[PDB]
């Protein structure tokens, strides 16, 4: 029931085969002949075309890929409920300078 | 300022690459006259023309990654560049599947650990179609 000179021995011995068949390999001039839910994903967008018109786009992406990155967005951005913020931050300071004056007034 | 040189490989036909080296390795400017590259707007395509012989190329990536060593005294090397990419003359078409030395042949296919979950750019184009719309209906959808 070896605990230690058998895997220190086991490991030696496998590094030394490693080394010596990457040696080999790599210094042969030998030619080398030359050689879960299984579900896609489908959209529909709704869109305004020039004069009047509401069509709508379905389509469908059968790349697992794409799927993955899209999805991850959305279940993000679901929970992530900008330049709207930013602007709104302005007019806050807008607001508490414009009353700071006022204050600064009421003092003298 | 600074800017680090581009090094790439230029693989030729071995009947111009022999004339290609004879008159590399000859030195005269009369070399220069002969041996011209023509980069299409494409990026990767071109001509390589050897004593005003037209030849097709495509400039393709390399599997590995190869960094040109400079020395002064063959003991210490230092770094000048890094090569990943060839001019080879005679998308998945321009990547390279075998490496320039003869064990590394077949590497991206055998000698390459893949791990794996152009895609993201083709979902940002989806996620600005969506904000261009109005109403979104989505489903995870079974065999149709």
């Amino acid at each position: 029931r070896f605990s230690v000179a058998e895997h220190q021995e086991r490991y030696k011995e496998e590094c030394q085969r490693i080394f010596d068949l990457q040696n080999k390999v790599l210094s042969s001039t030998e030619v080398l002949s030359t050689d879960a839910t299984g579900r896609c994903l489908k959209i529909y967008r709704t869109f305004r075309d020039e004069e009047g018109k509401e069509y709508v786009r379905c389509e469908t992406v059968r790349k697992p890929a794409v799927i993955d990155a899209y999805v991850r967005i959305r279940t993000t951005k679901d929970e992530e409920f900008h330049r709207e913020e930013m602007r709104k931050e302005r007019r806050r300071i807008q607001e508490q300078l414009r009353r700071l004056k006022r204050n600064q007034e009421k003092e003298k | 300022p600074h800017e680090l040189e581009s090094q790439f490989i230029l693989r030729l036909p071995p009947e111009y690459a022999s004339t290609v080296r004879r008159a590399v390795q000859s030195g005269h400017v009369n070399l220069k006259d002969r041996l011209t590259i023509e980069l299409h707007p494409d990026g990767r395509h071109g001509i390589v023309r050897v004593d005003r012989v037209p030849l097709a190329s495509k400039l393709v990536d390399l599997p590995c990654v190869m960094e040109s060593l400079k020395t002064i005294d063959k003991k210490t090397f230092y770094k000048t560049a890094d090569i990943c990419q060839m001019l080879v003359s005679t998308e998945k078409k321009f990547i390279w599947n075998h490496g320039i030395t003869l064990p590394l042949k077949n590497v991206r296919k055998r000698r390459f650990r893949k791990t794996a979950k152009d895609v993201e750019k083709e979902v940002k184009r989806l996620l600005s179609t969506d904000a261009e719309a109005v109403s979104t209906r989505w489903e995870i959808i079974a065999e149709d």
